[PDB]
């Protein structure tokens, strides 16, 4: 029956910043005619909806993103990989790392 | 200002594409399974889809259209802009969907009922199709061809000669001089650097390529006159018109039933391959599954694997009441299924890679806008479903494909039982096509007057299709609306230019797979580079003008017929040969009655 709960914006006066985020509902007006927040010709709501359905080809099918961005600010330090434990030994010369 | 459309059509654009699927997944419900409570599912929405058109129609008219400039834009524009009906009057309106409806279930359910027996009476499909396709009687012929259109014919003339005069009208609102040029509009390009067309040029191109036919349908002609007058003797004339009622179906349309009649050489078998599917143990799937590796065998894509689940290839397990009709369904969102009733044959094997022919034509221009997504004409659509079907039924590609005794000859005797049985329906029916349109196109724009309609009919029969009636039809008759296209109101020209197109894509297609004997002999496998001439046209969709479509495959900016002459010069050296001691062409003074 379509899943009418997913919504994307299709009319924006100007691109967005990288990182720019733009929750506003405001009537969008194409023509230079004003729009007095009521809809019309050159006068659109700004946001439309995938109707998902199941038996959609791929390609129309939800997808699910998720985006890391690291970024390094100028801070002591933070977050970063998991370190390994080699096996240990001794009363055999080696070389070592603690 | 121009800018505005490009906001008007992207919120059409997001709008459309979602009604138009749920009101085409509605229709393949009830198409698959029928209730009556899937009808009315799918007549609600299928009115919430209509509805919803005509109200972004009557937005279209804000903007005006010579003040646009991308080409794109413009085609999107005039697409949606178009009135068609709803320019009459709101009686005149109600008045002409009345007529259409009377005319449709007169077709339907007209019965004939016999004079021996008046209680059994036959309907049209059922009984009276059976007749004039199976029958050699020749006065049982003669009794279903005069009660059809005496009986049926009769009750459409008064309904019409109303329509004529309502659809001239809706037409000259339109700004067109008549209905017959409002359906040349197709055809038209207008203002495209070099590719133009007009309405008017559409006239001179049919009358131009027909004239190059004439010499190998009147050696056609003589050929099948000379074999029926073994099949009814005393009652055909070695030297005039064919009787109408004697040519395979009830309007002569295509010549396809007189096989049997007309084989040149009967002692031979045409090649059938229906005992070697079923003695392999071939499921429903094989077919499709071999249709499916002769396209990416020519560098098309695969089917798009929500093919295989959503599809519904036989009538199911279930006795299911369902439409059995092959067809191919593109409802939207990159959704393409096909439903047909598939039994173990080499003909739906044959149809099998027809149907999926339209299947990779949609799939190539689903990038392009909604309201561009059709053929780049009306005749381009079933033109590249028949190519695939061409070039499937050889016998080269049979024995590849596993299905030929590897040790199979094939003869110079059974290349002639298969042409000719190629041009009783390609050959014949193109004179037939081309007097009917001919003959609406001179209703229409007032040549012909009311009490000349069937005068003017039966001496165009005589003269360019060489046909003669039984018995005499004065102004009381209609058999032009005795056809489904006539009184469904359908336009005719799309099957002529689709022959012709036809053979331009296989000729044009064969060179670039180099191929080196006949061209009926040819095959497109294996290669990749006639896939790339193919699907150069197939992404176009309405984008570009039909012309332009054209140079990218044949490389001719019009349609040509002497692709069509070149396929069939085999069978033209060999009729020139057993036409002798006959009489080529007819007489339009002989009649069966007028002695
Ligand atoms: C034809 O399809 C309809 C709907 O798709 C089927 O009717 C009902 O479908 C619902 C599912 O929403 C089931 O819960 C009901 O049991 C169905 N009705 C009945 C009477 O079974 C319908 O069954 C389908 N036709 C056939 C022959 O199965
Ligand atoms: C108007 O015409 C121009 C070219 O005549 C189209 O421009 C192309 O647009 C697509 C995507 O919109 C780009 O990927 C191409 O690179 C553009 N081509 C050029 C040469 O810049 C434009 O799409 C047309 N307008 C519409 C609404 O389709
Ligand atoms: C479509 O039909 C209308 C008549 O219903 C034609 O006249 C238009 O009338 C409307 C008002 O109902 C005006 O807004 C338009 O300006 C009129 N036509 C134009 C645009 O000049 C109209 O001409 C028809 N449109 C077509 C396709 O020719
Ligand atoms: C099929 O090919 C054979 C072989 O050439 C043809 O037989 C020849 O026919 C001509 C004309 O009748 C004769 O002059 C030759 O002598 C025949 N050849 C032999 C070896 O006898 C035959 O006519 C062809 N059939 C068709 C329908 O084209
Ligand atoms: C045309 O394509 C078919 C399908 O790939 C080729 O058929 C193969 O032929 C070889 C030897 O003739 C066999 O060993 C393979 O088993 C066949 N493959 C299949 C899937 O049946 C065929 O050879 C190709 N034609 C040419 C000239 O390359
Ligand atoms: C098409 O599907 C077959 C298997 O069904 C696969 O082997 C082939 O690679 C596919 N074609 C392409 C171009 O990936």
């Amino acid at each position: 029956g379509g899943n009418y709960n997913y919504l994307y914006r299709l009319f924006r006066k100007s691109n967005l910043k990288p990182f720019e985020r733009d929750i506003s509902t405001e009537i969008y007006q194409a023509g230079s005619t004003p729009c007095n927040g009521v809809e019309g010709f050159n006068c659109y709501f700004p946001l439309q909806s995938y109707g998902f359905q199941p038996t959609n080809g791929v390609g129309y099918q939800p997808y699910r993103v998720v985006v890391l961005s690291f970024e390094l600010l100028h801070a002591p330090a933070t977050v970063c990989g998991p370190k390994k434990s080699t096996n240990l030994v001794k009363n055999k010369c080696v070389n070592f790392n603690f | 200002i121009e800018e505005q459309a490009k906001t008007f059509l992207d919120k059409f654009n997001h709008e459309a594409e979602d009604l138009f699927y749920q009101s085409s997944l509605a229709s393949w419900n009830y198409n698959t399974n029928i209730t009556e409570e899937n009808v009315q599912n799918m007549n609600n929405a299928g009115d919430k889809w209509s509805a919803f058109l005509k109200e972004q129609s009557t937005l279209a008219q804000m903007y005006p259209l010579q003040e646009i400039q991308n080409l794109t834009v413009k085609l999107q524009l005039q697409a949606l802009q178009q009135n068609g009906s709803s320019v009459l009057s709101e009686d005149k309106s109600k008045r002409l969907n009345t007529i259409l409806n009377t005319m449709s279930t007169i077709y339907s359910t007209g019965k004939v009922c016999n004079p021996d027996n008046p209680q059994e009476c036959l309907l049209l499909e059922p009984g009276l199709n059976e007749i004039m396709a199976n029958s050699l009687d020749y006065n049982e012929r003669l009794w279903a061809w005069e009660s059809w259109r005496s009986e049926v014919g009769k009750q459409l003339r008064p309904l019409y000669e109303e329509y004529v005069v309502l659809k001239n009208e809706m037409a000259r609102a339109n700004h067109y001089e008549d209905y017959g040029d409002y359906w040349r509009g197709d055809y038209e390009v207008n203002g495209v650097d070099g590719y133009d067309y007009s309405r008017g040029q559409l006239i001179e191109d049919v009358e131009h390529t027909f004239e190059e036919i004439k010499p190998l349908y009147e050696h056609l002609h003589a050929y099948v006159r000379a074999k029926l007058m073994n099949a009814y003797p005393s009652y055909i004339s070695p030297i005039g018109c064919l009787p109408a009622h004697l040519l395979g179906d009830m309007w002569g349309r295509f010549w396809t039933n007189l096989y049997s009649l007309t084989v040149p050489f009967g002692q031979k078998p045409n090649i059938d391959v229906t005992d070697a599917m079923v003695d392999q143990a071939w499921d429903a799937q094989r077919i499709f599954k071999e249709a499916e590796k002769f396209f990416v065998s020519v560098g098309l894509p695969n089917m798009t694997q929500g093919f295989w689940e959503n599809s519904m290839l036989t009538d199911p397990g279930n006795v299911q009441k369902a439409v059995c009709h092959p067809t191919a369904w593109d409802l939207g969102k990159g959704d393409f299924r096909i439903l047909m009733c598939t039994k173990v044959t080499m003909d739906d094997f044959l149809t099998a890679h027809h149907e999926m022919g339209h299947i990779q034509y949609d799939m190539a221009y689903a990038a392009q806008p909604f309201l561009l997504r059709n053929g780049a004409n009306e005749g381009f659509h079933e033109a590249v479903g028949e190519i695939m079907s061409l070039s499937a039924a050889t016998p080269k590609h049979l024995k590849s494909i596993g299905l030929l005794s590897p040790d199979f000859q094939e003869d110079n005797e059974t290349e002639i039982n298969f042409l000719l049985k190629q041009a009783l329906t390609i050959v014949g029916t193109l004179p037939f096509t081309y007097m009917l349109e001919k003959w609406r196109w001179m209703v229409f724009k007032g040549e012909i007057p009311k009490d000349q309609w069937m005068k003017k009919w039966w001496e165009m029969k005589r003269e360019i299709v060489g046909v003669v009636e039984p018995v005499p039809h004065d102004e009381t008759y209609c058999d032009p609306a005795s056809l489904f296209h006539v009184s469904n109101d359908y336009s005719f020209i799309r099957y002529y230019t689709r022959t012709l197109y036809q053979f331009q894509f296989q000729e044009a297609l064969c060179q670039a797979a180099k191929h080196e004997g006949p061209l009926h002999k040819c095959d497109i496998s294996n290669s990749t580079e006639a896939g790339q001439k193919l699907f150069n046209m197939l992404r176009l969709g309405k984008s570009e003008p039909w012309t332009l479509a054209l140079e990218n495959v044949v490389g001719a900016k019009n349609m040509n017929v002497r692709p069509l002459l070149n396929y069939f010069e085999p069978l033209f050296t060999w009729l020139k040969d057993q036409n002798k001691n006959s009489f080529v062409g007819w007489s339009t003074d002989w009649s069966p009655y007028a002695d």
